[PDB]
């Protein structure tokens, strides 16, 4: 319920945000543009955290009968 | 027997197939990259072109005011210039979900990413059955995008004296090929070349000097420098401290690179966006800008 | 309850001991680096200062018109500001005539080079029996000069799961100390801080945004941005297209960093060299520049 | 006569040039300045070549009785 509803919500959200950022002048809206970017850089890691959260729980059930 | 201060020679060339455009700092790499394309695309109607960008901020889409994606579209208002925006860093990151020996070997990640680009290109020429005679690279803003050219020589300096614990030493010899087949090409002054953009201020002249050196080592052909955003303040309709300094450096650059095609572009009032202006501005890459006579064309841009 | 658009808070501070100054592109890092020093040196006569540079082109010597070397000299015309120009890359290259595990580990070379600097400093405070209360770093123009701050955390992510074939795993644990003792300091918003220089154009605002992020990761305190080379063209004695754009970005930056000390410096006619001008220009870091009233002081500079 | 008269001539010359470059405005004489630099970058390698020329001739006499 975690390694799924999470790994998606975000990857999805990120994916959703990514396309939006590509609908604004990084030039006329540098303000917003960079804000969004900063965000994506965040999701980019917590998704890369759930990628190890989901991988530690595997090397776990198999190292423990 | 001096060298023409412009790119006509290049825009006229029929031999080249690869042209790289780059320069750090907000000096107009993008603007120049687009300019060389359009200019190349207008001067040779027969040939089909491709202007590609790796930048994630999708700059070419900003430069033309159109939405170019991963699919080689054609510029609206053109006939042989097509733009393609792709992000290799992301692509190469999916078929990688280890690279341990990549971070270990300086130059791998690049080669990889590059080839990931070429692929996306030959793929476009298949589903589109359309062959690109020349491609223009809007080199990434930061990072040594094309450092892999040393990959060959370096992979040799760690084989005679260094070691599926060996299926690694195989798909690696297989690479020192893809790369040397390529490097051999880019290292051919007739097929590929690099154009450096730069603003005429100290720190920028340094960087571009650095770069030129970097390309020299790689055995890539560096022959042209386009100095962008110049003032020529004295030729305005009427009365400047910066132009004094710029002029200063300009003289220096002419003295440093005597065999180089040093192009001087003007700093227009406001953005240079969209085909109509880009084309209008780009022509100064072919026939050098004359502050006197052409003083007006730089005020037609928005 | 807004934040003051200037560095007074910093120049007034008595707590700080370390202040880093940096920014790519020819935007005035050097000029700013000198300015913060002089300003800091004049506002606190009791304290003794040190403005150091790693750049090999010897920029501080260019900025003041004096010949500062490896020996902490005092600025002629000053009393508590001393400049020191050193090249670590060369130094660390002599006691290395292997580092194989350096190129292998991202961040080693830096830490090393840094410590090579600190040494040359404590050495100056010994033969000179003169203690520096605050030092200012003219961060190297290219390269991540201070990336070693991650060295600790990374050296741990390769110890519990990784291995005189072991005298290496010793003089290494000995380092993950020197670095963490340090990192702990620089990561103290009261002792050390970073000031970013930047020109108000797109590509430059990007880079500095990048950088700010980089410093954020390192857990370094980034609080101030000095936007250099502004026009304020409308306040001249009489009639500009660039100022329109700059103004554009300025508004954006104020909106992006609301809690930041955004300082706006003016673009004077010609160089800003030597103590007399540097001091004159620097005061606009303390009491913000007013285009109206202070429009003249920017024409006293050469 | 080589690994000495060479390794010096240059290291020396370089050293000599280095101090000279530090007597000119990298700003008012960018022209000359960068020329010199380009040079030093050359010597910087052939000196690093004689450093292996002199080191291959050692691993040579000792690998060959
Ligand atoms: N010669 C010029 N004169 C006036 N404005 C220019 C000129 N060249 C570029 N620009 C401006 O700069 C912007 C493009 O900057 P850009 O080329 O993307 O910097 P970079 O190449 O480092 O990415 C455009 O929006 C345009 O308004
Ligand atoms: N605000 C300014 N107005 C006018 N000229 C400036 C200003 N700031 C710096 N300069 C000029 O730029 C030069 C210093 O550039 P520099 O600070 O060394 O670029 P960087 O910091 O990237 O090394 C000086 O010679 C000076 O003439």
């Amino acid at each position: 319920n975690e390694l799924s509803k999470k790994y998606l919500a975000k990857v999805k959200e990120r994916h959703e945000l990514k396309e939006f950022n590509n609908s604004i002048s990084a030039q006329d809206n540098y303000a917003k543009w960079t804000k969004n970017n900063r965000k994506l850089d965040s999701l980019d890691k917590e998704i890369n955290n759930l990628k190890d959260e989901i991988q530690s729980e595997n090397k776990a059930f198999q190292a423990h009968l | 027997l001096t060298v023409e201060p412009n790119l006509h020679s290049l825009i006229t060339s029929t031999t080249h197939k690869w042209i790289f455009v780059g320069g750090k700092g907000g000096v107009g790499k993008t603007t120049s990259s687009c300019s060389i394309a359009i200019q190349m695309a207008l001067s040779q109607p027969n040939k089909q072109f491709l202007l590609i960008s790796t930048d994630p901020a999708h700059n070419l889409s900003d430069a033309f005011g159109e939405k170019f994606g991963k699919d080689a579209r054609k510029v609206t208002g053109m006939n042989n210039l097509s733009c393609m925006e792709i992000d290799p860093s992301a692509a190469l990151k999916d078929m990688n979900d280890l690279a341990d020996l990549t971070g270990s070997i300086p130059g791998i990640d690049e080669a990889l990413s590059f080839m990931e680009v070429m692929k996306h290109i030959k793929r476009q020429e298949q589903d589109e059955g359309e062959t690109f005679d020349t491609v223009i690279f809007d080199t990434a803003p930061t990072g040594h995008t094309l450092r892999f050219l040393q990959l060959p020589n370096t992979l040799s300096k760690l084989l005679e004296k260094f070691g599926g614990n060996v299926d690694i030493s195989g798909k690696l010899n297989e690479l020192k090929a893809n790369v040397e087949t390529i490097r051999q090409q880019f290292t051919d002054p007739d097929l590929t070349t690099f154009v450096c953009v730069c603003i005429s201020e100290f720190l920028s002249l340094y960087e571009t000097e650095r770069l030129i050196q970097e390309l020299i080592s790689y055995d890539m052909d560096v022959n042209s420098i386009i100095v962008n955003q110049l003032l020529f303040a004295e030729n305005d309709q009427e009365h400047q401290a910066r132009w004094k300094m710029q002029k200063k450096y300009l003289d220096q650059i002419d003295e440093l690179y005597e065999d180089f095609h040093v192009v001087k572009m003007p700093l227009c009032a406001g953005e240079i966006r969209g085909l109509n202006n880009l084309t209008k501005f780009s022509q100064f890459l072919n026939k050098e800008y004359n502050p006197i006579t052409d003083g007006k064309v730089i005020y037609e841009l928005e």
